[PDB]
């Protein structure tokens, strides 16, 4: 048999097999539930409904996303994504696959204890794994050093890695990524009139930001210009017909990312969180990151967003050095790619674990095998 | 008044009720209902000698209203017809009520938080460009019931007409990406009680039939402190039945609607508002907080606006944020609960507290300069 | 008339009068700014706020430390602390009292230049003078000889001193210190999901190190006694009334003074900078520097921190002579304790530099005294 790769996202889960090139299932991570008490029979058929059967019938149901900022808040909904992604999305029995996870860095230890006990006990793996979503990003990229900035759902992180070594006193965490920016979305159209609210009229924001949104790379010279001209301004079509207008909340939006202060968040921006992670290696290893910006996870499919940061950096560091930001136009997929070619190496088939090694160690087994 | 004897009025305008007096006063001069309205024939409805004019506003038309179509010229907080607001404001300022030469007058406004924008522009407007007012001002509701209460911290749970506003303020400091909005208010509880009149064989359809389920709403609904209790009594007793008469003098017997009702800002479902209620909503809000700030804002819940007049709610209020607080803080430790410091402040003054605050504040700034927006600074 | 003894901590500001045995005010050395706008009348409304202010309205302050590793970072808000603590902490003016200020080994020399052009520019002080941190220690333990190991907030660093003579060679200076630990602490927490990222927060992760810490006296002992039978555990009470609880947490903390890897720089621990100091002076002094092993500092307050010590060296050291770790209960005050004294000695009155030399000479005069 072939490993599976699953990483479990906050936003999107994207599973598939180990070696195919691209996901052979991605899916939204919510669990619906029915607003309205009033089934009738045979039709009104489920409890809750998972994955996408929960976008398309959203109108009728409350959303809830099992993982909130990289945690799993709700396990039994989230078990309820897992058995949908195997039974339902690949149509595999799991108790013949290794199954490479994913995690976010710094999360509470506890969370991935109780990650692999569910493996093992609820799907009964032979195998499995839990590895760290920035280093697969290098995978992706097919290099062994760089700076890679991932900013996801629902968190931001970066880990430095040179020539294959980890820093992990440099490693920096941001709770900023794509769901706060779509409430700050959702709060600044009030200046226009447009409430939403709803957990279904959420989704519709969601899509507003991810089909007009931009990073300006002047905000202030931008902010003066949609004071002057309507050329910003987009129109959107809801789903029953009423055309919405957005025009500087286009920026405003992602720019966010950059003044954390608009949602009031005392964090430095993006830009320099990462410049603060280079500062924290050692003086041989800078040289080498600023030329291997690496960036990942969705959000950072913003337009500009690469011009930003690359402008951005360049006014922090020493001005004697070239600053390059690699961005493929895959990089929303780097973390399940990079999973698909680790679980395919020869020299990675060793360091699996197994239900046997389960059996003795117990659920910290997580703690000592996968650093 | 001013030291050059202008008069520096005070003007709240709510999409329930208008409340504008002077700058200093300790009430309100001339609360009535913000409602326009034309005349109209019925068949069903006696005519008399009592003179309609071809246009009615404000109190007049509220009681009158049995022979009028009637509107609201402003709706969760925004205006809906420009038209009838200079109609409502023409009847403010004229010689029904506050008799102003306001060509000499400050006044000061007031506008919801997080409202829209072209709203507040077409109000500062129509203050220069009509009126001409000598200068204005455009307070917030959250601080100006802090000034009213003599307060610098607090949440406010501001619940008027409209729509309701949780706004934490610390220390003078506002905090505006705590500002949350819920959708229920004292409009929406009426459309929902005359929803449940409905199902005990009443009918009410009419814009005059509007503001009589109002009235029924102020007199007979409270907030049921304990709701198993309440719905308890209701199905063991028949206490709860009260009657009421209608302007036709037909009797209508109000039963559990009374606590039904009122029970939608606790539990928005029962009229598809989703979300959570008002008690959850501020508790959510405390907790978005930063860390410290929180133990003094459960010191200063601050009350405003008549749809918490409610009987109870303050009570209500308080039970399920300490609820909240054991299940979510506490973890269960019910003896530790006992150290827990929450206060609600319910002055009965509360009612209208935004325009005490107003009050308060023009009176504390009449004469100052960097405060009024001039009609010299205007037109720039 | 008195002299005025102003110890300038990375941490906590400590000032008072020559003459007396104890600071008469410590408060911390935080500025603040207001992250928030203001928006009701009659409020303060200041453009920053210092030390115990700053520390209460915190809730709506971004909090900056002036001083980071023992050097000045901002001297617009270093005389911001200075002038709090003439005119309202001591209710003195400083144009009529000679001032001792304090410093770290080892520290860039454009420090102490521009800290004496303030004093005698700014607040016109009749005289002052720079003494080492140190060094002062020794006057507080009432001894001419001994090893210092000062740790600060900010920094730490070790003096030998025999017969009152210093030796600058055998000086070893170390940056990791208290906030080092508190950060990694803030790191920690983490592994059982709280979360302290803001400038406020940390000032409550500072309140957990100081009360639950304690420093492990065999670390691997604690960490297999921690993981099994788990009675280490400590609760703490946040200013919300939420109880968090931290374990192993308690001690992992500290070792880094221990382990520097754990913060990811190369150096020694304390204990093998200290065992190097004493290698490299001369093999008679050696002696006695063992036999007078002072500790000084906050960070050195950790319960088992002094027993640790001796275990540590002890394994280092020739096994035919004795350690001594001296660590009195006031060692958070050794420093101004000692400049106390100093200044009041009737054989210190003619080191102060006067406004006289001063003018004369310029800000390098303190490179000469
Ligand atoms: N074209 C786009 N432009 C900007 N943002 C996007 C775009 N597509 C998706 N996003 C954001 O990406 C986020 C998902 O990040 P992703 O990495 O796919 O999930 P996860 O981080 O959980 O793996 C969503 O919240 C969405 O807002
Ligand atoms: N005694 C009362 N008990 C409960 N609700 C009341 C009472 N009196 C008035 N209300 C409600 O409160 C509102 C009165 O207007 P107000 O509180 O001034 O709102 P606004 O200031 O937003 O216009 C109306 O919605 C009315 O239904
Ligand atoms: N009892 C204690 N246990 C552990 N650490 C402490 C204790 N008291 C103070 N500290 C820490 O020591 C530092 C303050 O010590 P101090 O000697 O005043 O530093 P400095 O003099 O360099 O400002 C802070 O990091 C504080 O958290
Ligand atoms: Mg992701
Ligand atoms: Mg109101
Ligand atoms: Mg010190």
């Amino acid at each position: 048999t072939t490993a599976l790769v699953c990483d479990n996202g906050s936003g999107l889960v994207k599973a598939g097999f180990a070696g195919d090139d691209a996901p052979r299932a991605v899916f939204p991570s919510i669990v619906g539930r029915p607003r309205h008490q009033g089934v009738m029979v045979g039709m009104g058929q489920k409890d809750s409904y998972v994955g996408d059967e929960a976008q398309s019938k959203r109108g009728i149901l409350t959303l809830k996303y099992p993982i909130e900022h990289g945690i799993i808040t709700n396990w039994d909904d989230m078990e309820k994504i897992w058995h949908h992604t195997f039974y339902n999305e690949l149509r595999v029995a799991p108790e013949e696959h290794p199954t490479l996870l994913t995690e976010a860095p710094l999360n509470p230890k506890a969370n991935r204890e109780k990650m692999t006990q569910i493996m093992f006990e609820t799907f009964n793996v032979p195998a499995m794994y839990v590895a760290i979503q920035a280093v697969l990003s290098l995978y992706a990229s097919g290099r062994t050093t760089g700076i890679v900035l991932d900013s996801g759902d629902g968190v931001t992180h970066n880990v430095p890695i040179y020539e294959g070594y980890a820093l992990p006193h440099a490693i920096m965490r941001l709770d900023l990524a794509g769901r706060d920016l779509t409430d700050y979305l959702m709060k600044i159209l009030t200046e226009r009139g447009y409430s939403f609210v709803t957990t279904a009229e959420r989704e519709i924001v969601r899509d507003i930001k991810e089909k007009l949104c931009y990073v300006a790379l002047d905000f202030e010279n931008e902010m003066a210009t949609a004071a002057s001209s309507s050329s910003l301004e987009k129109s959107y079509e809801l789903p029953d017909g009423q055309v919405i207008t957005i025009g500087n909340e286009r920026f405003r939006c992602p720019e966010t990312l950059f003044q954390p202060s608009f949602i009031g968040m005392e964090s430095a921006g993006i830009h320099e969180t990462t410049y603060n992670s280079i500062m924290k290696c050692d003086i041989d290893i800078r040289k080498d990151l600023y030329a291997n910006n690496v960036m990942s996870g969705g959000t950072t499919m913003y337009p500009g967003i690469a011009d930003r940061m690359q402008k951005e950096i360049t006014a922090l560091a020493p001005s004697t050095m070239k600053i390059k930001i690699i961005a493929p136009p895959e990089r929303k997929y780097s973390v399940w790619i990079g999973g698909s070619i680790l679980a395919s190496l020869s020299t990675f088939q060793q360091m699996w674990i197994t239900k046997q090694e389960y059996d003795e160690a117990g659920p910290s087994i997580v703690h000592r095998k996968c650093f | 008044m001013d030291s050059q004897g202008r008069k520096v009025v005070v003007c709240d305008n709510g999409t329930g009720f208008v409340k504008c007096g002077y700058a200093g006063s300790n009430f309100p001069e001339h609360i009535f209902p913000a409602l326009v309205g034309r005349p109209i024939i019925r068949s069903t409805t006696k005519v008399g000698n009592i003179e309609i004019k071809d246009l009615m506003v404000g109190d007049e038309a509220s009681e009158l209203r049995s022979m009028l179509e009637v509107n609201y010229p402003m709706e969760n907080g925004i205006v809906r017809n420009w038209d009838d607001m200079k109609h409502l404001w023409d009847y403010t300022f004229g010689p029904e009520k506050l008799n102003i030469d306001t060509r000499n007058c400050k006044i000061l406004l007031t506008e919801p938080p997080m409202n829209p924008t072209k709203n507040r522009e077409k109000i500062v407007e129509v203050m220069f460009e009509t009126y001409q007012f000598s200068g204005v001002y455009v307070a917030i509701q959250a601080v100006l019931t802090l000034y009213a209460q003599g307060l610098l911290t607090g949440v406010v749970v501001d619940s008027g007409d409209g729509v309701t506003h949780i706004c934490p303020v610390y220390e003078g400091f506002s905090l505006p990406h705590l500002t949350r909005r819920l959708d229920i208010a004292g409009r929406d509880i009426t459309r929902y009680l005359i929803k449940l009149l409905l199902l005990r064989g009443y009918a009410f359809n009419h814009s005059a039939d509007f503001e009589t389920v109002r009235m029924i709403k102020e007199k007979l609904c409270y907030v049921g402190y304990n709701i198993e209790q309440e719905q308890k009594l209701a199905l063991e007793t028949t206490v709860l039945v009260e009657s009421y008469t209608l302007p036709d003098g037909r009797i209508i017997k109000v039963g559990g609607e009374r606590f039904e009702a009122p029970e939608a800002l606790f539990q928005p479902h029962l009229i598809n508002v989703e979300g959570v209620g008002v008690a959850e909503l501020l508790f959510n809000t405390i907790q978005a907080a930063d860390i410290d700030t929180r133990s003094e804002f459960y010191k200063h819940i601050v009350l405003s606006g008549g749809s918490t007049m409610y009987p109870g709610l303050p009570s209500r209020l308080e039970r399920e944020l300490k609820q909240l607080y054991l299940e979510r803080v506490l973890k269960g430790d019910v003896e530790k609960l006992s150290k827990f410091k929450i206060r609600i402040e319910d002055p009965p003054r509360r009612k209208h507290m935004v325009f005490l605050g107003g009050a308060v504040l023009a009176d504390i700034m009449k004469d100052k300069d960097n405060f009024w927006m001039t009609r010299q600074e205007y037109q720039e």
